[PDB]
RNA sequence: CUUUAAUGUUUGAUGUUCUAACGUUGACCCGUAAUCCGGGUUGCGGACAGUGUCUGGUGGGUAGUUUGACUGGGGCGGUCUCCUCCUAAAGAGUAACGGAGGAGCACGAAGGUUGGCUAAUCCUGGUCGGACAUCAGGAGGUUAGUGCAAUGGCAUAAGCCAGCUUGACUGCGAGCGUGACGGCGCGAGCAGGUGCGAAAGCAGGUCAUAGUGAUCCGGUGGUUCUGAAUGGAAGGGCCAUC
RNA sequence: AAUUCCUUGUCGGGUAAGUUCCGACCUGCACGAAUGGCGUAAUGAUGGCCAGGCUGUCUCCACCCGAGACUCAGUGAAAUUGAACUCGCUGUGAAGAUGCAGUGUACCCGCGGCAAGACGGAAAGACCCCGUGAACCUUUACUAUAGCUUGACACUGAACAU
RNA sequence: GUUUAUUAAAAACACAGCACUGUGCAAACACGAAAGUGGACGUAUACGGUGUGACGCCUGCCCGGUGCCGGAAGGUUAAUU
RNA sequence: AGGACCGAACCGACUAAUGUUGAAAAAUUAGCGGAUGACUUGUGGCUGGGGGUGAAAGGCCAAUCAAACCGGGAGAUAGCU
RNA sequence: UUUUGUAUAAUGGGUCAGCGACUUAUAUUCUGUAGCAAGGUUAACCGAAUAGGGGAGCCGAAGGGAAACCGAGUCUUAACU
């Protein structure tokens, strides 16, 4: 990044933002895994024991992609405007 | 050089200002210029404060 | 050993969906009553690190 | 030893010539003054800048009382 | 509410005196065949001196280092960013310690709009009044004027005078110019809300081109953001600004 | 003038002739009173100048006596070296040529001598500039710091008086 | 008399003498994180430091600047509280 | 009597020549200064490297001195050849 | 070898023989090639086991925003043609 004593790109520029500290334990599901757990319902835990997030993800939404083509019930997940009418085309249902 | 810097404030309370210069020494008055306050959205009084 | 990240570099970049880079604009932190307030709102949103440059930003941040 | 001073050049001058094929928005000359005037779906800016204000093509002409040169958009 | 007085009394300041800490490189006794050291007796000093911690001064005594570049060698002198003309070879750009000059501002009107207006200079006549003040006529035609350099502009004036006013608005921006980049510049049209005009319209500072300083680290005001068990808060972000 | 730039100042003496020397003058570029001023007998492998004596120092060298140099016998180094069949001149050319061009001269090989050239040998120029090199030295450069010094609290107590 | 052992022997250093200044003895000062030791088994006719340099005749004027010495009325000023 | 005088040993080193791949990493030859004193010399001892010692030349501290030598940090660093 | 340029009288080499300079580790990106493919691959370790086990993890299939958050969209603004 040395330049040659011209002040160099990385310092002529301001810094900007801070880091959440939620983000890290946020989460996001693709309808293409919700086959993939075992039970035929969806919640955070079972979720950690498909292997789909990791053991310290507090918070998950499932969003709009791929297709989900078996009835499931969803609980305690957030659910996009898209994904809620995918799950419910299926015959599944958004608990909380 | 001799133009000092100023604050103009809404009158709308919203707390937004303007900023310009003022030459103090031969027009000590304090300004009153009327501008649009974004934060009511609407043209108010304006008052000289301090930066 | 791992290669060390350029710190500094890395709070003033975030890399984009194709590979980009955006940094916040320069010109905007202080002497602010002289500039035109369109010269202003146009340095307000942020940018793409152009063609020249984007070797030397990919040096300093590897992990990006 | 009393010298030794410029100042940089600014680029000024014809950007698109007669007959060119040019987008709203497009400058056309830059000058100092009105060295050209604006014609016929033309602007003038504040430092005298001509800019196409409509899709068209570029015309240069003589005209009025004065012998002025004047630049215009052919609609074209 | 006592202007204020005494007595007790928690405490400081100042000195006097005292001995018991502490000093003794005074004398004598023992350990002891010993001018060390220790113990003992006595004298002299005595809360002083002195030492630890914290602190202001002083400190080339000692230490670590800095002390620019361009340059018809270096040094001395000059220069270092920005604007204007020429060199520059009729698009742009183009060097030299080449030739000449400026800037580091100023303006709440010297900005916006509407209405109106036209210069220099000479001549002729005219109280003080003179080569030159103000008045009248003629010739003249921008040779004037432009807040400040030079160049390009300017009469539909961008020059001069008046009434009303704050568009020296906030959000944005098709497209284009200029740069290796950071950046800088021009901009029609959309949305909101204004001013002037009967209206058509015009206005996002000033005839244009100089009047300027990245990032960091801090300050001030605002804020449907964040807030390390939780509610707050501190700090951080974002927007405005120093 | 151990000091005077101008300067070989000017005047006097010494010499046939004296930018030095000795005595004066004062116009001290830019002397001066213990970072002492002006004198001073004696002393000095101390600086400057003049005489007598003496001389191969010189005019201008000559001869001689010894040790090398030279020849024979024995022993036996060195620096340096891209390779050499290793001449002159006038031109040319990274601009001063044994090696290029033109030309002139020149049978092959030793030995004693001489130093004009091989930009001869020796030491990665000490001058000069450069390197965001080094060291040591200076200071009212910067930052510190031992030392010296000030106050507060501690070791550290008692009684009285104001 | 002394000096650059190995390109400088001198007009340089030293010197007897002169002056200023410090120092009351557990002296000043110096070597030592300290204990100690030198000064000195000395005591102001002594000891350290500085400059000058036998002897003769002498050593003028300036205390604004910088150092040092004395002062302590006022201004400014640390830890602490 | 004397840091008195002339002059050997003894201690020095002013001039010149030679030598400079030396006889010699400082000498030889001819002269030269001191030579009862601040003299010279033998044996042993003490002072240690930002330290010593210095009649002071940045002199000397084992042919090395504007910061000795030997081992370590160490393959310091070298935008230079 | 170095240079604008060397027969150069610029640098280096007396000659021969032997030795003498782009490596190693770990990360990261791109190219070739192999395997598997919306998935791919395990680390320590267990195991006599180059086998087998071990999916802790890493990378990818979703982005936008400083962030809460929303999500094939999102940010910008009171709102976008
Ligand atoms: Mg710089
Ligand atoms: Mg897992
Ligand atoms: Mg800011
Ligand atoms: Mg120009
Ligand atoms: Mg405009
Ligand atoms: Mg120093
Ligand atoms: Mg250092
Ligand atoms: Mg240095
Ligand atoms: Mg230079
Ligand atoms: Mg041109
Ligand atoms: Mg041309
Ligand atoms: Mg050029
Ligand atoms: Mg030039
Ligand atoms: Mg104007
Ligand atoms: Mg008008
Ligand atoms: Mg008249
Ligand atoms: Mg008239
Ligand atoms: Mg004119
Ligand atoms: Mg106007
Ligand atoms: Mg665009
Ligand atoms: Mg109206
Ligand atoms: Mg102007
Ligand atoms: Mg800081
Ligand atoms: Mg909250
Ligand atoms: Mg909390
Ligand atoms: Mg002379
Ligand atoms: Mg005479
Ligand atoms: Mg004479
Ligand atoms: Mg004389
Ligand atoms: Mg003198
Ligand atoms: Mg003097
Ligand atoms: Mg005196
Ligand atoms: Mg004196
Ligand atoms: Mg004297
Ligand atoms: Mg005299
Ligand atoms: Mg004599
Ligand atoms: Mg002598
Ligand atoms: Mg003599
Ligand atoms: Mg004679
Ligand atoms: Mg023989
Ligand atoms: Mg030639
Ligand atoms: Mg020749
Ligand atoms: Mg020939
Ligand atoms: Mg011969
Ligand atoms: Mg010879
Ligand atoms: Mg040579
Ligand atoms: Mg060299
Ligand atoms: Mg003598
Ligand atoms: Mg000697
Ligand atoms: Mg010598
Ligand atoms: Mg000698
Ligand atoms: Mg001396
Ligand atoms: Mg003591
Ligand atoms: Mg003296
Ligand atoms: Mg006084
Ligand atoms: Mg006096
Ligand atoms: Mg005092
Ligand atoms: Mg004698
Ligand atoms: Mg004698
Ligand atoms: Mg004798
Ligand atoms: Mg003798
Ligand atoms: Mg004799
Ligand atoms: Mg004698
Ligand atoms: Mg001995
Ligand atoms: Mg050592
Ligand atoms: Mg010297
Ligand atoms: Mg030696
Ligand atoms: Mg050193
Ligand atoms: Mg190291
Ligand atoms: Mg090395
Ligand atoms: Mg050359
Ligand atoms: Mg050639
Ligand atoms: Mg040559
Ligand atoms: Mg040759
Ligand atoms: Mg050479
Ligand atoms: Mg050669
Ligand atoms: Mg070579
Ligand atoms: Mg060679
Ligand atoms: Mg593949």
């Amino acid at each position: 990044g040395f330049e040659g004593g011209q002040m160099p790109l990385y310092r002529r520029l301001p810094k900007f933002g801070f880091t959440s500290r939620k983000a890290a334990i946020t989460a996001e599901v693709r309808l293409s895994d919700l086959a993939k757990v075992e039970g035929g319902v969806v919640d955070l835990n079972t979720l950690k024991a498909a292997n789909i997030i990791g053991i310290q993800i507090e918070f998950a939404k499932v969003i709009l992609a791929g297709e989900v083509t078996t009835p499931v019930t969803v609980r305690g997940l957030r659910v996009t405007k898209g994904a809620r009418a995918a799950i419910e085309a299926a015959g599944g249902k958004i608990e909380e | 050089g001799i133009r000092e810097k100023i604050k103009l404030v809404s009158s709308a309370g919203t707390g937004h200002f303007y900023t310009t210069t003022k030459n103090k020494r031969t027009k000590p008055e304090k300004l009153e210029l009327k501008k649009f306050d974004p934060v009511v959205r609407q043209h108010v009084i304006y008052k000289e404060a301090k930066i | 050993p791992k290669i060390k990240t350029v710190r500094g570099a890395a709070k003033r970049f975030k890399k984009t969906g194709k590979g980009g880079f955006k940094h916040k604009h320069a010109n905007l932190r202080h002497i602010l009553t002289k500039k035109a307030t369109k010269r202003k709102r146009h340095l307000r949103p942020k940018a793409m690190v152009s063609k020249g440059d984007l070797g030397l930003v990919i040096a300093c941040l590897p992990y990006a | 030893t009393r010298n030794g001073r410029d100042s940089e050049a600014k680029r000024l001058g014809v950007k698109r010539f007669g007959g060119e094929s040019v987008l709203a928005g497009s400058i056309i000359v830059r000058q100092r003054g009105t060295k050209f005037h604006a014609g016929a779906n033309v602007g003038c800016g504040r430092d005298h800048t001509l800019f196409a204000k409509a899709d068209g093509k570029v015309k240069f002409e003589v005209k009025g009382p004065k012998n002025r040169k004047f630049i215009s958009i052919e609609a074209e």
